[PDB]
């Protein structure tokens, strides 16, 4: 169908987000 | 510009020695992989524009770089981007056929960083575009031909970065 | 704020042919901000601080150095 | 623009601007007020131009909106409306500049290569600019419609 | 290479915005000054050789640079000096017509300092020659056309110095 | 590393490496196997180290996660755990290299200026490395915990 | 004051005082009544300024009053208000001095080092002097508020 | 290093003329804008570290340059980047107070391009950082003080590019 | 000027302009109108200042115009009045700039070496500026005479 | 600057003899202490800032010195106080590692007395702060090395008083 | 200045990745060759002056450069030549110990060509002297230690030429 | 820096030969002219400031260069001009005493042209000033001492031009 929304990019090593999912679970 | 055969001959000649058993084994390795290299080169020559447009559809489309202000904005810049990606795929095919990346740093990676830094071309976005091109062609030609394509794609991305 | 220092410095590291009486024993005026570094330097040279005065300093003053 | 083109054309020839080129620049300088009026006419009513031209285009060429068409699935039609908005903006730039070097030098050089890499029929894009020209020259007076239709004419001519 | 119109369009395009009221006001300013620019360009095209020879007669003649040892000594050097001054007047006319000095640093001031420093050309004497050329053409075309010529003459002298 | 430090220290002195420095390099070369074992211990269990150390830190210093602190919110806590991951990675580098010149020469020189510009309390970062040291030396044997705690000790010492 | 600074400037440049800075000292002499009025109003309402500014700081940044934070408890909050008292006192001294130099000599040299020792977040102190500035300029008339806000602005600039 | 007053005096002195009415009008323009310059300089001296950290938070944070491989990666490089941005803001404040950008090309833009090109510092990323610093301080001090700050910020970005 | 001096003095110190320096620049900016009035007073009546000051100088120090002195003869007396005109022009520059860096930075640095190489008594030049000061402060109101006499005072002080 | 080793070598050198067995006895005493000296030195180097802040919080904080009227009132004097305490702790660690208080007599107590008289520094508050720091480091690193630090802190106090 | 370990760590850090198997294999290669590097460094530290004087006795002695007019003529020039050759041997030993030639282009080959070109030092004669030094030390320490010395000697000769 | 004696010795040493009869004759020529060189150096040391001020009174005074716009205009520029002329006279005295102009191109004429071209100093006006200085000192010390001064003055003017 070709949605026009911007292509998702996998997080690079050392990215702040990488530790987002554990920070959500942590205190 | 030298393939695996010419580099083996150049090593044995700079030694001044004859071709010993290790050189014979290296040339036997290249002469076993050459048919797979030929078939992957034909399959890549089949789908040049499709691999390029799927790489743009994966990475560069619908992001900020095709929007106003991006370096891929205008039609001139879009056409030059498609031209640059076609160059990367064509020279990766050549380096796959030769089995040696000497053509890549001789004829792609020579003044490419300084050209892109003078023009204002983003190097990370074009590295992601080459990585998506690698992913698409490795989906095209299979596991091991995709790997021996991806080693030269990683060579281009490493020399660009 | 300024100190007056008489100090004697021996050259334990090497003999120096030229006359060094002005280098060995001397009294000089030293600014207060430079005095910590200069005192540390005289420690590292091995010279011994003999007399400290601070006649210029007006010590105990919060305001005006 | 006109001044850029005259300066460059005298510049290669290693001469100054000829007096005929100078009264050309003078006449363009005097007609700039009508050019700015056409530009405000095209700018202020861009919503209705893009909407009605997209409606008439998809009425005229339903296969690109039809299954298997490049412009399929709301965003494909909508995405196309953005490309039509780009071309109307370049039309406004070419109206102000008095020449087609903004339009050509921005959005007409590698248009064939780009729309071939996207998988787009370029004749349907020419029909989109044709419907934009119909709505835009239906919106103005006579000489204003002729002066805007010159640049619309250049865009459809540079498509095919 | 861009005039006032192309620079306004380039600013509004790098923004990605439409032409707002400030851009309309800038283009109205250029479209009011354009007829004066046209008439001054015709008057300067009338008297190219006269303005050049009056600039040499004001500054460079009867000084040391036309004497032996000077860099304007020989007939080859005199002809090349007249050629250089004709270039400065012609490109100042072009930058006056465009209303933007982008052509001056694109096509005059690009490698001019390094060329003149490699040849041994005095930069101060040629700056004084361009200043006398500016004074003569401002006497020719009037006050305000002379001022809008002298802003690009000062641009050339500033980029040369 | 050790070899870099010995080479530079003999290099300024305009002399070769003294034999004591040479058996220093030899002993480090022999102890590299235990260094690589400590590095695999620190590398393989980084998830539990970062998780448990962040838990014990926010238990110990709750004001930095309370509204008003630096690491308040989802992405701020994620960046906080990312900074702790950076420091554990530098700990692994310093464990392998046999000296603290990777740790100091990467992430300890302008640490005060950086965390001063971000608005971060540096004592709470020292507590974060303290909890990382507690979890890491709770994970190993005795001499391995001492050898890793030397570099953890250097990081907390270089904080304050 | 301005006179000590002009004297050390004429001393380092080894000349007499210029008539420009003689006119500066004379203008400072005539503006003594305005600065006396500003320091008078500030010494009048110091408690109200401190109470409103401390409650505004604790409302803005709750990390310092949280458990585990710096200013936790009765005596710690009282010492926080005591430090705000010292800074408003130095503000009045610099307001009546005409120069920022007594504020520099008494309370600006090593505040980063000593608050690095105590554990006080220095940006929280900058927020406290920001709230004191906002409240004191809310009290004053606008021209005198500009004068006092210059010295307050200097203090928060030397903080962060 | 010269303000508007010293440049006006230098022009009238290189002429050898007395101060005529145009110089008086230029100095009256500077003596009208000077109080606004003073108040904007005080407001910028208030919030140096905040403007710098908001410029990094707008442009350079969470991009590739703070990731591994970027030139802003290490803590040494981060501290040097904050130092460079503090320099740009401080000298833009000085050029705003003087009303003349002579201090910028005397003491910032002198060997800055060659230094950044020798170190490997990206010039486009630092130009975007200076532009975000300009945007933040123009949000801080208002419209016209932000404009007279942004003219010297654009001077620094133009000399850097 | 004042702005140059404040910018440089904050520039070496690696800091911004302190608020006291900022109200110094503000007060100079407000007093610029009276400075321009003193400058018009000094500029418009330069003929009578130079004439009467030369008359009173040669009355006071007749040996420099007697045969044997420096300013003996027609052209030498004309050059003497020209040097006095130079110094009155620098006085006007220093009056406008609010500081003596125009006067010092143009015509007071190597004045001893120059007048030593010309064979000129510098005390007689100080008497020339003294008579210029007498005629000029005899020409104005009280505070205007004081503000101009500050710069005249600096010139005579920089002579000896 | 002498160790236990260098003082043993020095004493055997003044009288002129070679190494006797009693010198070897002192040397082995130094080594068997020196292993735990190393571990205590690493512990003190790790926790120096907390040791100094606990020392000043124990003795100097709620007195007249850190209050107004004392020599520790201003932030200048507070920063100098913390620096003096850090230097006492660092030189005590050096004397603990060397096994000889000659460094404390050489670099610390050389002219510290007369500058402490001349600046008006209270000797008693400094001695209390050093003793508080002594049992802080004793509770930190242990009993025997606590005694080691104890005699060197006492050496500093005896040279001070 | 970085050895093989620090360069491997720098590559893995600029990647931002952990140490994978290829880095482990590179470090295992260095940790196998390190004992041979240590023994060759001790053997080279044994015979510094002998290797230098045998290199001069092979190449530079009895040629024109020690005769009048040569650049190695005077006793000052002879002593400076022995000093330069001792520098080359010492830094080749350092680069052998590190296993990385970063110290050579950081601290020998930095301004060496421009220094030698400003002084008038012959670069070919000193390249032959370094080659004879390499030949002598490869005769000293054996085949493979001589090869891993000669790779850095060839690095110095390549950067000098 | 070498006199006639040191240059003769350097020629005989670069030959490697002993001092033959031509070198003896050259040194006899210098040892005959040396007393005249000494007396002329004393007479020039007598009247340094007089020769300098008479050179300015002959050439540079009452011309355009001391008027506004000239490079000798301000008191700073006048003092620097007197300083430059004192340098030329002092070094011409040194080259007269040595009998060799090696000090002139070693220590005056080294970067003097590029300095004067960067500052904007007129080279022809300072060449005329040095020529008038030569004329005045040749009137001072006589015919042949004036000639042996004027050869080094002409050396300075030739290297400056
Ligand atoms: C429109 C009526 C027709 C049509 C349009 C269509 N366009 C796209 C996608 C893109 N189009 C562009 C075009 C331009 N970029 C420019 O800068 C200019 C000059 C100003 C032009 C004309 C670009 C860059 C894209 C890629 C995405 C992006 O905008 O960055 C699509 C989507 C193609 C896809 O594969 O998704 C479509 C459908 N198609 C039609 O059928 C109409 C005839
Ligand atoms: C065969 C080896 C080789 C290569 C690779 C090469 C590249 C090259 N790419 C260029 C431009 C370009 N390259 C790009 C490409 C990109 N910009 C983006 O935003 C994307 C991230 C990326 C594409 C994936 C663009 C947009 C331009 C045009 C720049 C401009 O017109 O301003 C140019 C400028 C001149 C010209 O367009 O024709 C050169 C020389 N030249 C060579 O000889
Ligand atoms: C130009 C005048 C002048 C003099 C004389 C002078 C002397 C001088 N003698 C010194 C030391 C000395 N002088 C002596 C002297 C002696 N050996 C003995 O025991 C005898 C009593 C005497 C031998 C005749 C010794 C032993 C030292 C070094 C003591 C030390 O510092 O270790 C020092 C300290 C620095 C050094 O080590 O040299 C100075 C400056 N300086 C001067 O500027
Ligand atoms: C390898 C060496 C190295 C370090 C240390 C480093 C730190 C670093 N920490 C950052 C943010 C941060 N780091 C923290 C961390 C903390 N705040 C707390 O309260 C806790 C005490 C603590 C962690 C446990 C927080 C909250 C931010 C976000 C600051 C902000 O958003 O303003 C940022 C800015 C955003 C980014 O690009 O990541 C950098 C560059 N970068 C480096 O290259
Ligand atoms: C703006 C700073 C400035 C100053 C001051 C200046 C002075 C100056 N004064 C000169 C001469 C002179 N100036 C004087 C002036 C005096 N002799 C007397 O007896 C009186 C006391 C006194 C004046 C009242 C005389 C007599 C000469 C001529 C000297 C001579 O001919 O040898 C000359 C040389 C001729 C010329 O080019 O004008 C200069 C450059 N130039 C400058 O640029
Ligand atoms: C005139 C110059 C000057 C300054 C600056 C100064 C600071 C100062 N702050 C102190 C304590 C303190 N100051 C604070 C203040 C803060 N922590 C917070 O939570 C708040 C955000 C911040 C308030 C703005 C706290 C909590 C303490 C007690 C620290 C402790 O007891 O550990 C003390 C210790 C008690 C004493 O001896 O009075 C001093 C000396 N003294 C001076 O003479
Ligand atoms: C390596 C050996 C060494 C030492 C120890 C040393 C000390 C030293 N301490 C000083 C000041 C000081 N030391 C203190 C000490 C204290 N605060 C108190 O009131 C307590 C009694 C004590 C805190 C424990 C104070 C308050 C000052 C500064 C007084 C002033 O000058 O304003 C100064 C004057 C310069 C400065 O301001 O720092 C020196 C040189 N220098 C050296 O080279
Ligand atoms: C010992 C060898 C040696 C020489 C000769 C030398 C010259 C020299 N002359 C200079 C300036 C100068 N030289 C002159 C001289 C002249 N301009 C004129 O109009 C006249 C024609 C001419 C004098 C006869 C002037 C006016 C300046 C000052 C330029 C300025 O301040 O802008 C400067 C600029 C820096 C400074 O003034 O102190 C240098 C380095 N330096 C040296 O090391």
């Amino acid at each position: 169908v070709r949605r026009f929304r911007t292509p998702d990019r996998v997080p690079q090593a050392g990215d702040p987000a990488l530790f987002l999912n554990m920070a959500r679970s942590a205190q | 510009m030298q393939d695996a055969i010419t580099s083996v001959i150049n090593s044995a000649d700079v030694q001044g020695k004859y071709l010993d058993g290790s050189a014979m084994d290296k040339l036997k390795a290249y002469f076993t992989t050459g048919a797979l290299r030929v078939r992957a080169a034909s399959t890549i020559s089949a789908n040049a524009a499709a691999i390029v447009k799927e790489a743009v559809a994966k990475s560069l489309l619908y992001s900020d770089v095709t929007r106003p202000g991006g370096n891929m904005y205008t039609t001139r810049r879009y056409a030059a981007c498609i031209r640059d990606l076609d160059y990367y795929l064509r020279y990766a095919t050549y380096a796959m056929l030769a089995g040696d990346p000497s053509i890549l740093d001789e004829r792609v990676l020579n003044g490419l960083k300084e050209t892109y830094n003078s023009l204002g071309v983003p190097v990370g976005s074009t590295v992601q575009a080459i990585q998506a091109m690698k992913e698409v062609t490795a989906g095209l030609v299979g596991a091991d031909a995709g790997r021996e394509m991806g080693v030269y794609f990683d060579y281009i991305c490493s020399g660009l970065s | 704020r300024m100190f007056k220092i008489t100090a004697c410095v021996p050259s334990q590291s090497r003999i120096r042919t030229q006359r060094e009486l002005q280098n060995t024993y001397f009294t000089k005026l030293v600014p207060y901000d430079n005095w910590f570094r200069e005192q540390q330097r005289i420690m590292k040279m091995g010279g011994k601080i003999v007399k400290v005065q601070l006649a210029t300093g007006k010590p105990g003053t919060n305001t005006g150095l | 623009s006109i001044v850029t083109k005259s300066i460059v054309n005298a510049d290669a020839e290693a001469r100054y601007l000829s007096p005929g080129e100078l009264d050309r620049i003078k006449a363009f300088v005097t007609s700039g007020e009508s050019r700015l009026r056409i530009a405000e006419t095209l700018t202020g009513s861009r919503e209705r131009i893009i909407k009605s031209a997209g409606d008439a285009l998809f009425q005229k060429r339903p296969d690109v909106v039809s299954p298997g068409g490049n412009a399929y699935g709301e965003e494909m039609t909508a995405t196309c409306l953005r490309d039509m908005d780009y071309y109307l903006r370049l039309i406004t730039y070419g109206v102000v500049a008095g020449d087609v070097t903004p339009i050509e030098e921005i959005g007409l050089v590698g248009v064939r290569e780009m729309y071939k890499s996207l998988g787009t029929p370029v004749d349907a894009v020419a029909q989109a600019v044709r419907e934009m020209k119909a709505v835009a020259t239906g919106m103005m007076s006579g000489d204003d419609a002729a002066e805007a239709g010159a640049y619309f004419d250049y865009v459809i001519g540079a498509m095919e």
